[PDB]
C-alpha cells in the first residue's frame, strides 16, 4: 500500500 | 466538478473521488528537484518540530482551494498559480519529503 513518501508524490508533484 | 486544472487534477490524483479536500498544492518541478529541498535550509515546521526545509529558490506551484460553493460530490476549486519557496517536512532514509508544510 502507499508509503508517506509515495502519498506526498501523488498529492503534490506534477512534473 | 468542471474542467479547470484543480478540479481535474484533484480528481485524477484521487484526492476528490471520495471527499472534497479543502486545499492542496501541486508543485510543477521535477521530483528529484523537490527531493533536493530536504538538504537545503532547515527551518521549524508550523508545529515546532525541526525536520522542515525551505527551498533556496521559488518553484512553480498551483494552489487549489475549495470555493464557498463546493459540496461533495460536486467539489469546486479556485486555481491560483504562483512562484513561491516551498517548505516540506522530511523523513526516512532516503530523507525525502513526506508533508507539504507551506509556500512563502
Amino acid at each position: 500500500k502507499e508509503t508517506a513518501a509515495a502519498k506526498f508524490e501523488r498529492q503534490h508533484i506534477d512534473s | 466538478s468542471s474542467s479547470n486544472y484543480c478540479n481535474q487534477m484533484m480528481k485524477s490524483r484521487n484526492l476528490t473521488k471520495d471527499r472534497c479536500k479543502p486545499v492542496n498544492t501541486f508543485v510543477h518541478e521535477s521530483l528529484a528537484d523537490v527531493q533536493a529541498v530536504c538538504s537545503q535550509k532547515n527551518v521549524a515546521c508550523k508545529n515546532g518540530q525541526t525536520n522542515c526545509y525551505q527551498s533556496y529558490s521559488t518553484m512553480s506551484i498551483t494552489d487549489c482551494r475549495e470555493t464557498g460553493s463546493s459540496k461533495y460530490p460536486n467539489c469546486a476549486y479556485k486555481t491560483t498559480q504562483a512562484n513561491k519557496h516551498i517548505i516540506v517536512a522530511c523523513e526516512g532514509n532516503p530523507y525525502v519529503p513526506v508533508h507539504f508544510d507551506a509556500s512563502v
